[PDB]
């Protein structure tokens, strides 16, 4: 990815917090480095090939220093729950095309002007309850949306059985009716899916999308066949893909700017993010001032990142420590 | 066959025989052509000159 | 240190961007020997009888597959015990072992310590029948490398009052220009911008130069610099001559010799220079030239077998005085060496390598070390510039006044662009510079280890 | 690093041992197949973009599968013993400069005419022991060769007590006599060094050295000071740079050779091998003859690279499963 | 003393060295001192804070900082990335001598 | 400060601030009237706003 | 001694301090002044032409307030320990010249570039034992260096006794082998001393020194007898001689700087501080920002020199008043 910055941006990973400058050895140690006056901060980390420190923050010059929590970076995956409305009718009206219309905003573009419109389809047949018609509208929308074939994830469908309201039944064009022998279907969620992503050439997005319903003769009149709401979400993304990009732009701050440029002439940064991991983070921002006339500040930002067990037992220690040496009160998430 | 310089990447490497393509990839000899003839355009209905 | 700076050459660049050159090489090769074994396939110790006591067949393995099938390879010993390939090799992983049977009329075999770890190897010919014969032989390939440099940048800034602007000076002491050489100089300008201008051009030279000169890196292998400015951006810091060619050829003695000297001049000038362009110039201060003459008297000493004599060295030589009629002046200075097969020494002595001031470590021999240090910039012909100061081609140096009401630079009294409200001005003035070494192994230097922590 | 082949070789990292194409759910996952005939073989590798199947061995046209252990691949560091000649004098002369010249052999250039010569001068005086001298020695030599301003490490010096023969205890440029109490020094130990290595663009090569002696005066002739006896090497260089090496070739023949050639506009391979890691090897050479006219060979070869314990296990597996699948009789290590 | 480009106090008799400003001591180009702050007066010595600039993590033994150390002035560096001022120039006076009958 | 990349002026006798940087302004003023609003209907979705 | 400033530097001697402005009745009197709500500080100090007061303190804008003790101001004189290097030899050995050279780098011309040496010589004889040979070199280096023939005082010649081993007895141009009846001598130390100074004319510096060695031959090999190591210094050049021209230069600013040029038509100034005494220092760095735009600052000192005779009483009792006064928390030494 590429962000915004004041001026500038550090990152510094947090793997294991350590108590001296001497027992830096592995290339993820770190430790918060100040003195008893509480006049400046800086962290000794341990970098691939040596110790490394970060510019000394003037405590007096700290304009904001807030800790996020992992949970507030995953993106939330807007779920959609689709049913029939009972005021046309609560079930299906035989012979009449009960089309859904599935559109996508930012699709391979990046602007709304860029839309992408997939479809799903079912006829329905006397006798038809409700259920087996959100069988057969998941099953065309799984082999138009979740094929082998389609460049890009675009949803996840799902069934919910009403005897059991909390479990998703998932729904693949590989899946078949029969391998779904419930009776009690009554929504066919749509769930908005994890994009591809590559360090430092494909940023984390993700393609939005509204659910369009179409008209049915149901006593005359053309009419909507269905209704759909959003229900709170219940996957997440995890920041790991996010933080990654992150250091893959911040460390060209420390150092090389030409990444892979000309291959075999390149210098290779060695990166200390697992794309597959669950990271708090941890934010300061701070700025220089000089001296009777070039009193203008130079803000600058430094963030740091540490993986979360679930409590965020890393970074509430990393803090601490912090809040020890420099006097700071940052908040233990 | 050391390092010179402190950020020198390459080595002097050497093969005996039979080369592959591979071992022209390997020696930085094969690159993809960039077709400048080509290019495309994503369509859409732009309204914002409106 | 100027003058110093000044022998080297400038090569205009578009971009302060980092450039890389390509580096050629060698090829001709000896193959590393990992292991041999029996014919039954055990090892060969040292420590054992000889192997191809026949024409027995064993096998040799290597750490590449180099060798093709019917070559006749041999080690160390050429032509005493030839190695004929009996087929290709049988890669274990990465290394390639071999089928060999000895050439020649062989029918002792070879002792085991001919067929040790580490010993050298390479191809002879592919002998063949002349009747029914049957492939045989292969070829090889190699490829170059290539190296990289970047650049640095330096800024200034000196502040004053604008009252200072047609300031007179009174003149009660005379006042002074300080100089390049360090030598005070009485100047009658009565202002006081003429003196402040100078010391500021002044500094600015002395700031390009060091970094010209003393460049150290703070970049790490990881690819990151370590020092971080004020904005919070990196202070990209590059490496100066003296860093860049003491990579290589460079020898830290706490004792100095003519063997020392000569045995490295030797060994170097046999594997790389011509019997005609083995003059080697040697760069030092008065120090080393002394020592130099020390040793260089010390081994003519032990040339017993001549007789040295005042006549043709005239040592001792007759001066014209009136407190005698056969006055006598007794002197000389050894200041050349001339070793075996086209090797001449001769010294190029530079005060550069007697400055007190920038040398503050002190040989124990009276004098700075950097006197007792002895370098050869260049060893042969490159047709190029080894070492050259990179100059992009416009941005060079810039130069910025922020004033308030009266700037006593300039010498302008009314501001149209006010910066603040202060009766004061300061000047910035920034630069960018680089430096190169291309090849720093054909750079020679020899340096007391005192000099180095 | 570029290599000879027989036409082809492949690799596959059999990172653990699975017993069915239905178990390769991990990255590295195999499992050889073979059926129950034994007539063909091949191997199902998870890849980090699924699943894959090498090339089809012909256990008829079957020529040498051999496994290889790790201590084969691992370079045995050479050893040079320096000592004092007994035979001019157990004991250094007084005012004799004693010097010493390793000349070094493939620097920076891949020749033999690539030479290069680092010394290391003692000057001796009259209560000078053979310890003392040893010990200036040692620190003349590292003061040249484990410096922090030579682009390469050539060398390690030692220093062994007859106290302790066994031990070898190292010496800096930052080291001190100080530091070398002990008055029993018999020999100077000088190993070759592990050089830098870069993935794909610098193998794993040596720089090999003679220690070659200078003469001193004894009795008024000119007579050498020491004697150069190689030992039995102690230290090793693991085979992790080696196999990933390999790796990095061998999937350029199944896979992208434009490795990075054209940088934004690239594949990017995930190679699985951890160049810090010592693997035990397993290559099966093989071939293809066609019918009637077509019988020319066209030969193959195909490496696993397992990973080692000490013990040979997760190739004595391995070997076990090809062997009763193919039935061949592959030797364990 | 320096380790991991760690801070430290140069204490002075004098207000010679502007900060931005590399300082090398006796060992020079080997631990070079990039003043870091501009100084603090402790009566008349001069205290500035420095940082090791030469890739320096093992930092500089307590031996080549002790009293009597000379320091250079090598340069000013600065990013070209909003880089701020550093510098500044200095300037020295003559002195005189008598005699009688 | 020290030079100008929107002019490509690359030293100032009248500096702003010692940093190296630039900054452009831009200011505009502006106005619509309409005489009277009964001479223009709208109808309009309940959703937009009610 | 023209000192550098920020800005400005300002001083204001504390010979007596006062709680009122109504008991300032002797000059150098001085009494910290601060409203109730501690928004602004500033001095009433007696100048010897009546009361005078200080710039305003903005308490908000303080950048710096340290105190500094006498001991940490004080020239400690350097001093050099010459002895026999036991590995040439531990007694002089007869008919050699130890010829002793002190090189002196800051003389007359206020640089490294003049250089000034002096020598001291001795020629062995075969009784001289050690101790023989350290008075003798001492009477010789006493003559060449204790000359009142010499324009400057450069260095003093001391010795020391096995038996006292602290207690330095010295060796003056007027000493004679005589005078020095001990045989029991170890070394040579060797001060640096103290120049003349003048307030305005001649600001307090000082000679550095090593006392390098010649050669002498001892079995054919030429090789240096002494070794020079820097001990602990002893002795300290009082602060007195420097506060002194401290506000020589900072008087200035607040009154003439014409501190006479011509002379009769002059205003003389008055200097409250002693030259022969000792004095603690208190520095405040602050800084004048002013309204709307114009916030470029002024940064301000305010040093504050106060006699303390063995414990720091005064300044103390001064730190406790503007503490009080300003609500401070500057530190007590």
């Amino acid at each position: 990815m590429v962000i915004s910055i004041n001026q500038v941006r550090q990152l510094y990973v947090a793997k294991a917090l350590k108590a001296n400058t001497a027992a830096l050895t592995t290339a993820g140690d770190i430790v918060p480095k100040a003195d008893t006056a509480k006049t400046t901060l800086y962290f000794q980390s341990m970098s691939p090939a040596g110790i490394v420190a970060s510019d000394k923050i003037n405590l007096k010059h700290v304009l904001y220093a807030k800790a996020t929590p992992s949970e507030a970076l995953a993106h939330k995956l807007v779920r959609y729950s689709v049913t029939l409305d009972a005021d046309v009718s609560a079930t299906p009206v035989a012979g009449q095309n009960y089309i859904l219309r599935l559109a996508f905003r930012q699709y391979i573009g990046l602007s709304e002007e860029d839309q992408y419109f997939k479809y799903g389809e079912v006829i329905a047949r006397s006798g038809m309850t409700a259920s087996d018609f959100y069988k057969k509208m998941a099953i065309s929308l799984a082999k138009n949306l979740e094929n082998k074939t389609e460049s890009t994830p675009l949803v996840n469908i799902y069934l919910i059985s009403a005897a059991a309201a909390s479990t998703d039944v998932p729904v693949t064009s590989a899946t078949k009716e029969s391998d779904l022998t419930a009776t009690d279907y009554n929504q066919i969620i749509i769930e908005e899916t994890e994009q591809p992503w590559v360090l430092g050439m494909m940023p984390q997005a993700f393609i939005p999308f509204t659910p369009q319903f179409l008209t049915i003769t149901v006593d005359g009149e053309d009419r909507l066949w269905g209704v759909a709401t959003v229900v709170t979400p219940t996957k997440t993304v995890p920041d790991g893909h996010l933080i990654a990009d992150l250091e893959y732009f911040c460390m060209g701050a420390r150092g090389d700017i030409y990444r892979g440029m000309g291959y075999p002439n390149i210098i290779k940064t060695t990166y200390l993010v697992d794309p597959g991991a669950v990271y708090d983070v941890l934010d300061i921002h701070y700025f220089y001032t000089g001296s009777n006339e070039s009193v203008q500040k130079s803000e600058k930002t430094i963030t740091l990142v540490a993986v979360d067990d679930g409590s965020h037992t890393a970074m509430n220690a990393l803090i601490g420590a912090i809040n020890t040496a420099s006097g700071l009160t940052i908040a233990t998430l | 066959a050391g390092k010179l310089g402190k950020f020198q990447m390459l080595g002097f490497q050497h093969w005996k025989g039979l080369t592959s393509d591979n071992h022209l990839g390997a020696i930085f000899q094969q690159a993809p052509q960039k077709a400048t003839n080509l290019m495309v355009q994503l369509l859409a209905f732009y309204r914002g000159k409106s | 240190l100027d003058t110093f700076l000044n022998s080297f050459p400038t090569r205009e660049f578009e971009d302060d961007n980092e450039y890389y050159w390509d580096v050629i090489g060698s090829s001709r090769r000896n193959i590393p020997l990992v292991e041999a074994r029996d014919e039954n396939g055990v090892v060969v110790a040292a420590n054992a009888a000889n192997v191809g006591v026949g024409t027995s067949p064993f096998y040799l393995v290597f750490p590449e597959d180099w060798f093709a099938d019917g070559e006749v390879i041999v080690g160390n010993l050429n032509q005493v015990y030839p190695f004929r390939i009996l087929g290709d090799a049988r890669m274990e992983g990465t290394n390639a072992v071999y089928k060999v049977e000895l050439m020649g009329g062989n029918t002792q075999g070879v002792p085991a310590e001919r067929l040790q770890q580490g010993e050298r190897f390479s191809i002879e010919f592919a002998p063949v029948e002349k009747e029914l014969s049957r492939k045989v032989g292969d070829v090889r390939f190699t490829s170059p490398v290539s190296m990289r440099n970047e650049w640095t940048t330096i800024r200034i800034q000196h502040k004053v009052a604008g009252n200072k602007l047609n300031k007179k000076l009174a003149m009660g002491i005379p006042m002074v220009r300080n100089l390049e050489s360090g030598k005070q100089v009485k100047d009658t300008a009565n202002m006081w911008m003429h003196y402040v201008d100078w010391e500021v051009e002044l500094q600015f030279d002395e700031y390009k130069n060091n970094a010209m000169a003393w460049g150290t890196s703070n970049r790490n292998l990881n690819g990151e610099y370590m020092n971080f400015g004020k904005s919070g951006n990196a202070i990209k810091t590059g490496a100066g001559i003296f860093e860049q060619t003491e990579v290589a050829n460079t020898m830290y003695y706490n004792t100095f010799s003519l063997k020392l000297l000569e045995d490295a001049l030797y060994e170097l000038s046999a594997s790389k220079l011509a019997m005609d362009d083995r003059l080697f110039v040697i760069k030092t201060g008065e120090r080393g030239a002394i020592q130099f003459h020390k040793e260089v008297l010390k081994t003519v000493s032990g040339w017993t077998t001549f007789v040295l004599d005042n006549n043709s060295t005239r040592v001792v030589e007759k001066v014209q005085s009136r407190l005698h009629s056969n006055a006598l002046s007794a002197g000389f200075q050894f200041v050349e060496y001339k070793a075996p097969n086209g090797v001449r020494v001769r010294l190029d002595v530079d005060p550069f390598y007697d400055d007190p001031v920038r040398n503050k470590i002190l040989h124990p021999m009276g004098g700075v070390a950097f006197s007792y240090r002895y370098d050869i910039w260049y060893i042969g012909t490159m047709d190029q510039p080894n070492i050259f100061k990179c100059k992009i081609k416009g941005d060079n140096e810039y130069r910025g006044y922020q004033w308030g009401i009266r700037n006593p630079f300039t010498g302008q009294k009314g501001n149209p662009y006010m910066s603040f409200d202060e009766d004061s001005a300061v000047i910035h003035r920034m630069a960018t510079l680089g430096v190169c070494v291309l090849d720093p192994t054909r750079t020679m230097s020899l340096i007391p280890a005192i000099l180095q922590g």
